[PDB]
């Protein structure tokens, strides 16, 4: 699982 | 990365990480030239076997991290591409040879403590450093062995290989595009690249300057870490040309 | 054209835990 931006 | 360690803080500023938009996924490394240009392996976008053939859309690169995972906040920055271009003499066909690709940011990044470029060598420094046993470093966040996946950014310092050596130890048609580097059985010593470091950066620094230049990319090996096998690295200083008639033309 | 110069070693005269080995390797052998 890849923690997300904005 | 096998028998590597962590990376330090802003060891390798110029590492790029190459990451799929959807499904979200880690596909290669690739590396900061300059301010405008990302430096990777073409079978990082293009092998037709498999069906790959990344457009610029699909793809975005990371720049400044360190965790695989994690959102860098305050540390990272993320830009989408301009245009991607392949070797045009890329063969896939085969070996590899040629594997290389420029990309291009849309906008230009800003530098920082975790975001800086690294040289590409001339002919001299390429003569000077690229011999059999002088070590250079490999960066990457892919695979620990043949848990898994590293949680930061891993690093090994490698010695190259000599040419007979490499030609020896597999059945694949070496190019003088390639060269090879890892350590012998009888050296004791292990490590090498894997999959998902394809793409990312050989470095070496220069005594006469102080400057870290790429002198390879990680592009292919047969399993990983293997006794009497190597990592084989495209021969940046080789296809030189081809890199400065691409910036000069499409740098903007 | 500051290529490869690190911000957080190079510019501030701090060396990381491993480019000795790379040194070691061009002047031993
Ligand atoms: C790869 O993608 C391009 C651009 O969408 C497409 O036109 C082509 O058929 C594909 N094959 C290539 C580039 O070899
Ligand atoms: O499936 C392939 C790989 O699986 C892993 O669990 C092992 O540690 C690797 O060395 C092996 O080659
Ligand atoms: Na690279
Ligand atoms: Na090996």
């Amino acid at each position: 699982i890849f923690e997300p931006p904005e | 990365i096998v028998e590597g360690s962590d990376a330090e803080i802003g060891m390798s500023p110029w590492q790029v990480m190459l990451f799929r938009k959807s499904p979200q996924e880690l596909l290669c490394g690739a590396s900061l030239i300059s301010d405008r240009w990302v430096l990777t392996a073409a079978h990082c976008l293009l092998y037709p076997p498999w069906d790959k053939n990344f457009t610029e859309n699909d793809l975005l690169v990371r720049i400044g991290k360190h965790s695989r995972t994690r959102y860098e906040r305050n540390i990272e920055k993320i830009s989408m591409l301009e245009k991607i271009y392949i070797h045009p003499r890329y063969n896939w066909r085969e070996n590899l040879d040629r594997d290389i690709a420029l990309m291009k940011l849309k906008k230009p990044v800003a530098f920082s403590d975790y975001i800086h470029p690294v040289c590409l060598p001339d002919r001299e420094t390429a003569a000077s450093l690229l011999q059999a046993g002088y070590k250079g470093r490999v960066t990457g966040w892919g695979n620990l062995k043949e848990k898994g996946q590293p949680s930061v950014l891993q690093v090994v310092n490698l010695p190259i290989v000599e040419r007979p050596v490499c030609k020896d130890s597999t059945r694949i048609r070496i190019t003088d595009n390639m060269f090879c580097a890892g350590y012998k059985p009888d050296e004791g010593k292990r490590g090498d690249a894997c999959e998902g470091d394809s793409g990312g950066p050989f470095v070496m620094k220069s005594p006469f300057n102080n400057r870290w230049y790429q002198m390879g990319i990680v592009s292919w090996g047969e399993g990983c870490d293997r006794d009497g096998k190597y990592g084989f690295y495209t021969h940046v200083f080789r296809l030189k040309k081809w890199i400065q008639k691409v910036i000069d033309q499409f740098g903007e | 054209a500051d290529c490869g110069l690190r911000p957080l070693f190079e510019k501030k005269s701090l060396e990381d835990k491993t480019e000795r080995e790379l040194l070691e390797s061009y002047i031993d052998g």
